[PDB]
C-alpha cells in the first residue's frame, strides 16, 4: 500500500540506507496520531449499514432520472448493485483508516474505475453525490470526537477528488 | 511424567475404574491455569539470553572466588564459564517446561533425582545456584497471576538446593 | 505416561530446545476446546455398562460358536473375562481422549495384546468386532446434544473413533 | 510491499469484513508498544558496521578454506563482495523489523537469492551461518546483554521484539537452503 | 555498489569522449573523425538490434539515422531513431506476443529485466495512449536512462552489485545471452512471462550461460531442486549453555 | 495402525449433509376460495420425480432451434459423433441405406406460429 | 561517465531560444 | 408452527404440516405483510411447471453444446435429470420465499452441491445460467409484470419480495460458482 | 498382507455378512480420494535418496558419539549397513502409503527387529532418532512445504495423508523401542 511507514522504507531502500533518524521520526507520527483515526475506523465499523443506507437514497433523491427505463437503476437488482457499490466504498474508507495512508482507496477503488464507469454507462456525478452526503452528515461532538473527525472526512473527500 | 492430566489418569487407573468427575475436575483446572502458564513460558523463552548471562554474573559478584581458585570445579577457565552458564540455561529450561506441561513434572524427572550426588561428587555448592535462581526471580518482569506461575516453579528449584 | 502437553515437552528435551512460539500457539488451541473434550469423556463413562453390555449381546448374537459348549466364553470364569477386557479397552480409550494422545492406550493396553490373545487360544478377529460394536455406540453417544451447549465438536469426534481404529487393528 | 497495519486489512479484504474492534486489539498494541519498536532498531543500526564485519569474518574463523585457492572469499574481489551481501542482508531485516511484517525482506531480498547463488558459485551453508551469527548479534543488543556497548534505554522487556527479528533471520536461512 | 564483475571481468563501457562538448561554443563535441566514429556505431548496431546481422540492403534504410548521428552527436537521440526504425518492429514487434516485445526494450534499451508485473502492466498502459512509440520515448526519457547512460556512452549491460530487487539480476542474465546469441530464436515467446505473473524466478543454468570468464558459471547446484518451497516451515535451533531456542 | 477407510467414511459423513441426492424438496399449496376460513398452506415434503416423458418435449424442440439457427450452428459447433457398431454387408442397398433409415424424410407442417 | 550536470533536449532548446 | 415447519423437512422423509384459518390470522399479524408473502410463493407455484421447462429448454437456447453428441444435456436420461435439478431448486427458492429466510437453503440444498456438480462431469458454468433465466422469471411473476400471463392481484407494491426472491437465487449461484 | 479393501471384507466374514450399504459408501469415498494417495505415494519415491541421507547424517550429527572409534557407524563396513537399514525402513513404509493398510510394515519389516537390533549391538536410541527425521520430512514432502524442492499438484489438502504417513513412521519407532 502507501502508509506512513512504507514511504519511508522505500525512501530508504532506493538510497541504499539504512533506517536513519528522520525515519523514526516519522514513525512516531503514526503512533501520536493513531487514537484519533482509529476512533473512526471502529466507529463507521459498528455503524455501516445505516450510513450507507442514508448515502444510497440521497443519490436517487438528487438523480431520480436514473430509474427511468434504460438507465443505470433501471431495476431492484441494479438499485441493489448500486447500494452495494457504496458499501465497498465506506469498507475502503475503514481500511485507509487502519492503515493510516490512502494505499486501499487508490488500488482497490480508484484504479481502474474510471474506465469501468465509462463502458458500463454509470455515471460518476451519482458516486459522489453518496459520498459528499456523508461528509455534511458528521457532526463534531456527537457521532465522534473533533480529531476524528478530521481524519475521517479527509479520506472522503480524497475519494472525491480522486472521482472528480 | 507428572502433570495435572496425568496425575488424574494414574489416579484412575491405581483404582481400576474410570474418570468420575473428581478427576474431571483436576483437568479442567489445569484449564484454567493454562493461561497464565503459557504466557510466562512465552515471556521467559524470548528473555533467555537475557536472563542467562545476567544470573552467571550475579554468582561471580556474591562468591567471587569462584572465579580466581584453580580446578577444575570453578568458572575459571574458558570451560568453566562455559560450564556455569550452560547449568543456569538447564535450569530456565526446565522452569520452561515445567510452566507448558502444568506441574513440576519435567524438572523431577531431568533436574533433581540424583542432583545431590552429583553435587557432592563434582563438589559443585548448591549455594551458587540459589544465587543465580534468585537473580531470575527479581528480573523476568512479569507481573500478576503470569508472575506467581513463573515463580512456584523457580522457588521449587529452591527448596530442593536448600 | 505422557499426555499431549508432555509429548512436545520430550520431544523437545532430546535435542535441547526450548519450545518455541508456534508450538505454544497449537497448544492453546486444545486449552481452548478444553471443555468440549470433557464432555466426550462424561458421555463415555457415564454410560460404559451400556456401550459394553449391548455390545456383547451383540457379538454372540453373530458369532454363536463363542458361547456354545467348549466355545472361548462358555463356562462363566471365561465369560466374566471377555466382559471384562471389553471394558479394559474402553476405559483406556477414554484415558486416551482425555490426554489428547495415545501413549497410555498403547503401552499398557495394547502393547501385546495381539500375542496375548494368541497364545490363549482367544479369536482375535473377534476381538475386533467387539471393538467395532463399542466405537459406533460412542460416536453416536458423542454428537448428541441433550442437555449441552450446540456447536462443532467432529474434530474431537474424529479423535475418538481413531482411538478405537487403533485399539481395533491391534488386537488382530 | 506491506506493513503490520497493512497485513490485517488484507486478511479482511478475504472475507470483506469491517477492521472492527476485535480486530483492532492487536494494532491497539502495536502502537501502544511502538516506542519500544523504534528505541530496538537504533539499537541495531549504531551497531551495523561492528555486526557485519564480526559475522563475516566469524564465519571465515569457523571455516578457513574459504579464504584458500578455490574458497569463494578468496581474493579482493571475492572478500568485498561477501562483505556487501552481508549488510545488504542486514539492512533489509532492519526494514522489516521497524514495518512490522516480513513482506519486504521476502520478495524484494530473498526471491530469487537461491538461483543467483547455484550460479555465481555462493557456498550456502557458510553464508547461513553469517547470518546466523547477526542473528545472536542483534539479539543482545535490543534485550541490551551484549559485553562490551551497553546502550542507554528505559526499562522493561523487549523479548517479544528480538524473537521478532530471530525469525526475520530465520527466513534468510529458509530461503537459501 | 562494489560489483566485483563489472571492471574487472568485462570490459569498459564505450561511447563518445565527453559531455563538456555541448557546452563548446566553436564545435558540438570532441570530433572522433570516421575510423573513430564508426566503430561507436558497430556497438550501437550490436546493442539494440541483439546480434540481428543487418544486411547492406537493410543498413542503406538507416542512412538518414547515422547522417544526423555524426553531426549531432548524442547517443540517446540515435538510440530513439533506430527504435521507431521499420528495422526494430519487423524484429522485435512483427511476430512476437507483447510480453516478449516489452522486455526486449529492456534488454535493448535499459540493460535490465524487468522487476515487476506492476512496472510491465505500466507499459501496457502507455501502449493503449499512444502505441509503441509511447513505451520507446518513455524508456528513453527516463530518470533512470539518464543517471546511467545520457547522451554520452551505449546502453550497456551494467553488474551493478546494490540491484534493487535480486529477482532484477536474474531476468537482466536470462535475457542477455552469451556472444553467440541473437534474440530471434524462440519463436515469439517471452521467456520472462511466467516468471514476471507468478512470482518465481529463473532457471540456473540459463543464466550461468550469460556470466562472464572467470565466475564460477554453474557450480553451487545441489543435485536436489533449484528453488524454493514457499509452503515449508522449518525449525532452526539455536544453541544456548542449557539447551536449544527455536525462536520462531 | 490407522483405519483409512473407516476413518475417512466417518469424516465425509459429519461434512457432508446427508440430505443432498435423495431429491426431496418442500412442495407449497395454496388454497384460496375468497373467504377467511379456507386460506391454509400446505408445506409437506414430497421426492420430486425425473419426469422422462415430458423431457423429449424440451430436448426434441431445442434440437430443432438449434438445427433451424444460422448464427448458432456457427459459433456453436458439435463435435464430431461416430456412427455405431453396424457392419458392412457388400451390398450398398444394405449398408448406405438401412432398414432403420428406409424411406425416412422430413415433412414439414407449417402453420400459424 | 554521465556526468551529472548534463542535459539531452534542452540543449537544442537553448540554441533555438537566445536566437529568438 | 414455523418452528414445525422446519419439522418436515429435518426428518429426511415425507410429513405434511399446515396451518388452520385462525392460525394463519395469528400469523399474519405476527409477521410483517403477510398477505403480500403468500401472495409472492403462490405467482410461482402456480407456474412452477413452466419455469422449470422455460429455464431449462432457455439454457439450450443460447447454449446448444449441452445437446451436442458429446454434451452434458445428451442421451435421453441427462435432459430428465437435469429438469429434476432444476424443479429442486424451484422449491427451495420457494420455501426460502415462505419461511422468510435462506436457513432451510443454503445448508440443505447449496451444502455439498459444487462438489456434487464437479464430481459427475456436471457444466457449473450454465447452471448458472439456468438459475438466471429463472431468478428472470420470478421477479417478473411477484411484480405481475409477466407478458404471456397475468393474475390477479390486490393493488400495491411487492418490490421488497421481488428483491428478496431475487438474492435467494444468487445465493443458489453463489454456491455453485 | 492386507490392503484396504482386504480389511473390510475380513470384518465382515467374521460375522457371515454381504458387503453393502454404509459400508460400501465408506469405501466410494475412499476410491475419492485415490488420486490424492497416487500424487503423494510419487513426491516421496522421487526424493528417496536424499530422505535417507540427510536422515541418517542428522542422527550423526546430534550424537558424534557414533561415528567415533568404536561407535556403531564407525566403520566402512558399518557405514554402508545403517544407510541400507535406513532405507529398507522407508521403503516398506512406502508399501504402507500405498496400500492404506500397516501390515505388510508391521510382520515383514517390524516383527523382531527391536531383538535383531539389540543382538546386534544397534543403539536403538539412535535409530528412534532417525526414523522420527524421516516423519518430518514425509510430512513435508506430502504437504508440500520442504525448504528445498517444491513440487507441482493439483490445488487441495492431503492433511489426512499427513496424519496417516505420521502414524506410520510413529509406529516404526515405538516397536523398535
Ligand atoms: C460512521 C459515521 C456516522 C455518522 C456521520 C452518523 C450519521 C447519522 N446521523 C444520523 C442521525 C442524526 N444525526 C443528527 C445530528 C445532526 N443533525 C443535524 O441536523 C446537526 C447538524 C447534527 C448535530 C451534530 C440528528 C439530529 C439525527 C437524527 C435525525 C436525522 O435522521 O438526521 C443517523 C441515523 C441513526 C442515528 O440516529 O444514529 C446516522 C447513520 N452516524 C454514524 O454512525
Ligand atoms: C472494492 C471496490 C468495488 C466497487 C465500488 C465495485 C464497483 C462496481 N459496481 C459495479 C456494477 C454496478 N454498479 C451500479 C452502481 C450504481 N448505479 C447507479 O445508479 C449509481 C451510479 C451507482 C449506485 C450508487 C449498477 C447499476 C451496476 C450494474 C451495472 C451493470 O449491470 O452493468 C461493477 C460491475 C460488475 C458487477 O456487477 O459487480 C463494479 C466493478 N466493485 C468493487 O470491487
Ligand atoms: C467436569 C466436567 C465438565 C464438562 C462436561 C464440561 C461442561 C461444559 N461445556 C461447556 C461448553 C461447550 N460444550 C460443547 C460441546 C458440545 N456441543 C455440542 O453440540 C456437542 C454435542 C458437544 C461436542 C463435544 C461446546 C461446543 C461448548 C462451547 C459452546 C460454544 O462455544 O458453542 C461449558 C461452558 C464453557 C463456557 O462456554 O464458558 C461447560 C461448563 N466442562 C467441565 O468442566
Ligand atoms: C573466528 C573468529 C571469531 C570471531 C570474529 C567471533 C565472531 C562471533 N561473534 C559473536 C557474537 C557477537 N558479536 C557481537 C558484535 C559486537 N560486539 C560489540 O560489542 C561490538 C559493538 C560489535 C562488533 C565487534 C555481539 C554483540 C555478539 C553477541 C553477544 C556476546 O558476544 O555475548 C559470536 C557468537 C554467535 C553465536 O553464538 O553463534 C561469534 C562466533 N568469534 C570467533 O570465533
Ligand atoms: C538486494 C539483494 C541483493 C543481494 C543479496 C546481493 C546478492 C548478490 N551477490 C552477488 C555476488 C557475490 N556474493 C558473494 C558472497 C558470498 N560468498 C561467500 O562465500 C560468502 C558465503 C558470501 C558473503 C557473505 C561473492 C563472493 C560474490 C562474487 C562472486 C564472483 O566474484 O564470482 C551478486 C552478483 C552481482 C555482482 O556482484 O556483480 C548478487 C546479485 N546483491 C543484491 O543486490
Ligand atoms: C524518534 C526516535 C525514537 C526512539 C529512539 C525511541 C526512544 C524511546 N524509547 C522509549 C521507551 C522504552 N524503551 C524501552 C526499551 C527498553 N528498556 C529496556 O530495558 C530494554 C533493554 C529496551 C528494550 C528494547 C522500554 C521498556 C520503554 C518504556 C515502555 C514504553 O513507554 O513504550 C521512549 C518512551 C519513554 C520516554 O519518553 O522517555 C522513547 C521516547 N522513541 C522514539 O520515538
Ligand atoms: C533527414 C534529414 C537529412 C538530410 C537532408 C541530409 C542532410 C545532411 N547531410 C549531411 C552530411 C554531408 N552531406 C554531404 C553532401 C554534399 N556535400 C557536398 O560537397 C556535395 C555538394 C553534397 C552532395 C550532394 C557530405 C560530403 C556530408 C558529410 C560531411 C562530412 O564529411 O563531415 C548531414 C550531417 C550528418 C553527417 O555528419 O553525415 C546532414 C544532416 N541528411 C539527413 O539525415
Ligand atoms: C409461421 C409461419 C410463417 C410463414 C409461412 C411465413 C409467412 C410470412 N411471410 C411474410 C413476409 C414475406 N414473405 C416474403 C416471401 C415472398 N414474397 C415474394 O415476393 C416471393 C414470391 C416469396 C419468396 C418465397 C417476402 C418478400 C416478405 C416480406 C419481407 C419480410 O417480411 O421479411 C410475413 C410477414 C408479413 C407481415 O408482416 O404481415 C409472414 C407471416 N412467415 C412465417 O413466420
Ligand atoms: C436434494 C438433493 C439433490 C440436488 C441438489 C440435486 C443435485 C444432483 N444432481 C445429480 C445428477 C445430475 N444433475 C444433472 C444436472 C444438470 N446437468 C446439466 O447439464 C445442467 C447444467 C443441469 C440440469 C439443469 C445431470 C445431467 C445429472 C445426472 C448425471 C449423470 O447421470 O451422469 C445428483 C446425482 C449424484 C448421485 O446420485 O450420486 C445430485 C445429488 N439432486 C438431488 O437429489
Ligand atoms: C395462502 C393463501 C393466501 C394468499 C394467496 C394471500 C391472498 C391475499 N392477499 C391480499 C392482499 C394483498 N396482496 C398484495 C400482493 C400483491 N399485490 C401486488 O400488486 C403484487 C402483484 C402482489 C405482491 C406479490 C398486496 C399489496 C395486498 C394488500 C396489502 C395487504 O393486505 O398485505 C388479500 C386481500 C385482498 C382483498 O381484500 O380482497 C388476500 C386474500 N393471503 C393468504 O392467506
Ligand atoms: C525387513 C527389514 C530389515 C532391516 C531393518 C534390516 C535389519 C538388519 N540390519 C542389520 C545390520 C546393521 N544395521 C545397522 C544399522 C544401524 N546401526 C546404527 O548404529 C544406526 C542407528 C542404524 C542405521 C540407521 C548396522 C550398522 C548394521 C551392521 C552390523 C554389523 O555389520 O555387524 C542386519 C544384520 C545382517 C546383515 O547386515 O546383513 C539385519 C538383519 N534388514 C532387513 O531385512
Ligand atoms: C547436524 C546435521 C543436521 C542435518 C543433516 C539436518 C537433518 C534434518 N533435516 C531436517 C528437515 C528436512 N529434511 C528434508 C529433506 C530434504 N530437503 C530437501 O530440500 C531435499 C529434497 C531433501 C534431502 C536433501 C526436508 C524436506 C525437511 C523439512 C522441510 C524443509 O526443509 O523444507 C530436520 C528437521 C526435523 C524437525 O523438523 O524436527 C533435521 C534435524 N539437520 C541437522 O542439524
Ligand atoms: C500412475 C500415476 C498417477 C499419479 C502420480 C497420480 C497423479 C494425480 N494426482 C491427481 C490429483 C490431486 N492430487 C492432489 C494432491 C496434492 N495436492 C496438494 O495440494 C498436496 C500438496 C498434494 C497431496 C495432498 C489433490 C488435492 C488432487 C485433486 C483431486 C483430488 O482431490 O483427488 C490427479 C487427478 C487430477 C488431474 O487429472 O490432474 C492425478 C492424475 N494419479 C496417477 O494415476
Ligand atoms: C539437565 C539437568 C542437569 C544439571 C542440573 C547438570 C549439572 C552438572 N553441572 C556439572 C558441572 C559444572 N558446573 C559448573 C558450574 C559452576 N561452577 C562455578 O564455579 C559457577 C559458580 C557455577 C556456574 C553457575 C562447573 C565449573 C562444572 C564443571 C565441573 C567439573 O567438570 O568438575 C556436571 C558435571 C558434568 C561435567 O563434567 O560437565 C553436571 C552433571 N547436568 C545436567 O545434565
Amino acid at each position: 500500500m502507501k502508509s506512513v511507514i512504507t514511504t519511508v522504507v522505500s525512501a530508504a531502500d532506493a538510497a541504499g540506507r539504512f533506517p536513519s533518524n528522520s525515519d523514526l521520526e516519522s514513525i512516531q507520527g503514526n503512533i501520536q496520531r493513531s487514537a484519533a483515526r482509529l476512533e473512526a475506523a471502529e466507529k463507521l465499523a459498528g455503524n455501516h449499514e445505516a450510513v450507507v443506507k442514508e448515502a444510497g437514497d440521497a443519490c436517487f433523491a438528487k438523480y431520480a432520472y436514473l430509474k427511468n427505463p434504460g438507465e443505470a437503476g433501471e431495476n431492484q437488482e441494479k438499485i441493489n448493485k448500486c447500494y452495494r457499490d457504496v458499501d465497498h466504498y465506506m469498507r475502503l474508507v475503514n481500511y485507509c483508516l487502519v492503515v493510516g495512508g490512502t494505499g486501499p482507496l487508490d488500488e482497490w477503488g480508484i484504479a481502474g474505475a474510471r474506465e469501468v464507469y465509462r463502458t458500463l454507462n454509470l455515471p460518476t456525478s451519482a458516486y459522489v453525490a453518496s459520498i459528499a452526503y456523508t461528509r455534511d452528515r458528521l457532526c463534531v461532538p456527537r457521532d465522534m470526537s473533533a480529531q476524528a473527525g478530521v481524519e475521517f472526512s479527509a479520506y472522503l473527500d480524497y475519494l472525491i477528488n480522486a472521482l472528480s | 511424567m507428572k502433570t495435572p492430566i496425568t496425575e488424574a489418569i494414574a489416579t484412575a487407573d491405581n483404582q481400576g475404574r474410570f474418570l468420575s468427575n473428581t478427576e474431571l475436575q483436576a483437568v479442567n483446572g489445569r484449564y484454567q491455569r493454562a493461561t497464565a502458564s503459557l504466557t510466562a513460558a512465552k515471556a521467559l523463552t524470548g528473555s533467555a539470553q537475557r536472563l542467562i548471562t545476567g544470573a552467571a554474573q550475579a554468582v561471580y559478584n556474591k562468591f567471587p572466588y569462584t572465579t580466581q581458585m584453580p580446578g577444575p570445579a570453578y568458572a575459571s577457565s574458558a570451560i568453566g564459564k562455559a560450564k556455569c552458564a550452560r547449568d543456569i540455561g538447564y535450569y530456565l529450561r526446565m522452569v520452561t517446561y515445567c510452566l507448558v506441561v502444568g506441574g513440576t513434572g519435567p524438572m523431577d524427572e531431568y533436574l533433581v533425582a540424583g542432583l545431590e550426588e552429583i553435587n557432592r561428587s563434582f563438589d559443585l555448592s548448591p549455594s551458587w545456584y540459589i544465587e543465580a535462581l534468585q537473580y531470575i526471580k527479581n528480573s523476568h518482569g512479569l507481573s500478576g497471576q503470569v508472575a506467581n506461575e513463573a515463580n512456584a516453579y523457580i522457588d521449587y528449584a529452591i527448596n530442593t538446593l536448600s | 505416561m505422557l499426555d499431549a502437553f508432555a509429548k512436545v515437552v520430550a520431544q523437545a528435551d532430546a535435542r535441547g530446545e526450548f519450545l518455541s512460539n508456534t508450538q505454544i500457539d497449537a497448544l492453546s488451541k486444545m486449552v481452548k476446546e478444553g471443555n468440549q473434550r470433557l464432555d466426550i469423556v462424561n458421555k463415555v463413562t457415564s454410560n460404559a455398562s451400556a456401550i459394553v453390555t449391548n455390545s456383547a449381546r451383540a457379538l454372540f448374537a453373530e458369532q454363536p460358536q463363542l458361547i456354545q459348549p467348549g466355545g472361548n466364553a462358555y463356562t462363566s470364569r471365561r465369560m466374566a473375562a471377555c466382559l471384562r477386557d471389553m471394558e479394559i479397552v474402553l476405559r483406556y480409550v477414554s484415558y486416551a481422549m482425555i490426554a489428547g494422545d495415545s501413549s497410555v492406550l498403547d503401552d499398557r493396553c495394547l502393547n501385546g495384546l495381539r500375542e496375548t490373545y494368541q497364545a490363549l487360544g482367544t479369536p482375535g478377529s473377534s476381538v475386533a468386532v467387539a471393538i467395532q460394536k463399542m466405537k459406533d455406540a460412542s460416536v453416536a453417544l458423542a454428537n448428541d446434544t441433550t442437555g449441552t451447549p450446540i456447536g462443532d465438536c467432529s474434530s474431537l469426534v474424529a479423535e475418538l473413533a481413531g482411538y478405537f481404529d487403533r485399539a481395533a487393528v491391534s488386537v488382530v | 510491499m506491506l506493513d503490520a497495519f497493512s497485513r490485517v486489512v488484507v486478511n479482511s479484504d478475504a472475507k470483506a469484513a469491517y477492521v472492527g474492534g476485535s480486530d483492532l486489539q492487536a494494532l491497539k498494541s502495536f502502537i501502544a508498544d511502538g516506542n519500544k519498536r523504534l528505541d530496538a532498531v537504533n539499537s541495531i543500526v549504531s551497531n551495523a558496521s561492528c555486526m557485519v564485519s564480526d559475522a563475516v569474518s566469524g564465519m571465515i574463523c569457523e571455516n578457513p578454506g574459504l579464504i584458500s585457492p578455490g574458497g569463494n572469499c578468496y581474493t579482493n574481489r571475492r572478500m568485498a563482495a561477501c562483505l556487501r551481501d552481508g549488510e545488504i542482508i542486514l539492512r533489509y531485516v532492519s526494514y522489516a523489523l521497524l514495518a512490522g511484517d516480513a513482506s519486504v525482506l521476502e520478495d524484494r531480498c530473498l526471491n530469487g537469492l537461491k538461483e543467483t547463488y547455484i550460479a555465481l558459485g555462493v557456498p550456502t551453508n557458510s553464508s547461513i551461518r553469517a547470518v546466523s551469527i547477526m542473528k545472536a548479534q542483534a539479539v543482545a543488543f535490543i534485550t541490551n546483554t551484549a559485553t562490551e556497548r551497553k546502550m542507554s534505554f528505559a526499562a522493561g522487556d523487549c523479548t517479544s521484539l528480538a524473537s521478532e527479528v530471530a525469525s526475520y533471520f530465520d527466513r534468510v536461512g529458509a530461503a537459501i537452503s | 555498489a562494489f560489483s566485483s564483475i563489472q571492471n574487472v571481468l568485462t570490459d569498459a563501457p564505450l561511447g563518445t569522449p565527453s559531455a563538456m562538448g555541448f557546452l563548446d561554443e566553436r564545435t558540438e563535441k570532441p570530433l572522433m573523425g570516421p575510423s573513430e566514429m564508426d566503430e561507436l556505431v558497430y556497438a550501437v548496431y550490436k546493442q539494440v538490434f541483439g546480434n540481428a546481422h543487418i544486411m547492406e540492403s537493410e543498413r542503406a534504410e538507416l542512412r538518414d539515422a547515422e547522417s544526423l548521428f555524426r553531426y549531432l552527436r548524442d547517443v540517446r537521440e540515435f538510440v530513439r531513431a533506430l527504435a521507431k526504425s521499420n528495422a526494430y518492429t519487423s524484429r522485435f514487434l512483427q511476430g512476437n506476443q507483447q510480453y516478449r516485445f516489452f522486455e526486449l526494450n529492456f534488454k535493448h534499451l535499459l540493460g535490465r529485466g524487468p522487476r515487476s508485473l506492476e512496472e510491465m502492466a505500466s507499459h501496457s498502459a502507455l501502449y493503449a495512449e499512444g502505441g509503441f512509440e509511447a513505451v520507446i520515448d518513455a524508456i528513453l526519457d527516463s530518470d533512470e536512462y539518464a543517471q546511467e547512460f545520457g547522451s554520452t556512452v551505449v546502453p550497456y549491460c551494467r553488474f551493478k552489485g546494490e540491484y534493487p530487487t535480486n529477482e532484477e539480476f536474474n531476468r537482466m542474465l536470462v535475457l542477455k545471452g552469451a556472444n553467440s546469441t541473437s534474440d530471434k530464436a524462440g519463436k515469439g515467446r517471452s521467456k520472462l512471462c511466467y516468471s514476471i505473473a507468478a512470482g518465481c524466478s529463473q532457471n540456473w543454468l540459463s543464466m550461468s550461460k550469460a556470466l562472464p570468464f572467470g565466475t564460477e558459471k554453474g557450480t553451487g547446484f545441489n543435485l536436489i531442486s533449484s528453488s524454493r518451497n514457499p509452503a515449508a516451515r522449518p525449525r532452526i535451533g539455536t544453541k544456548i549453555p542449557g539447551g536449544v531456542v527455536f525462536s520462531s | 495402525v490407522v483405519l483409512p477407510v473407516a476413518r475417512a467414511g466417518l469424516a465425509a459423513t459429519a461434512k457432508k449433509n446427508q440430505y443432498m441426492g435423495t431429491s426431496v424438496a418442500p412442495e407449497i399449496v395454496l388454497t384460496d376460495k375468497g373467504s377467511d376460513m379456507s386460506r391454509k398452506v400446505k408445506t409437506e415434503d414430497k421426492k420430486v420425480a425425473a419426469d422422462q416423458a415430458a423431457a423429449m418435449g424440451i430436448l426434441a424442440n431445442m434440437s430443432l432451434y438449434a438445427s433451424l439457427n444460422p448464427v448458432k450452428r456457427m459459433t456453436y459447433k458439435a463435435k464430431e459423433q461416430a456412427p455405431a457398431y453396424v457392419k458392412k454387408t457388400g451390398n450398398p442397398v444394405e449398408d448406405f441405406y438401412p432398414s432403420s433409415w428406409r424411406n425416412m424424410a422430413p415433412v414439414i407442417s407449417l402453420s400459424a406460429n | 561517465r554521465r556526468t551529472v550536470s548534463f542535459n539531452a533536449r534542452v540543449a537544442r532548446n537553448k540554441s533555438q531560444a537566445k536566437k529568438i
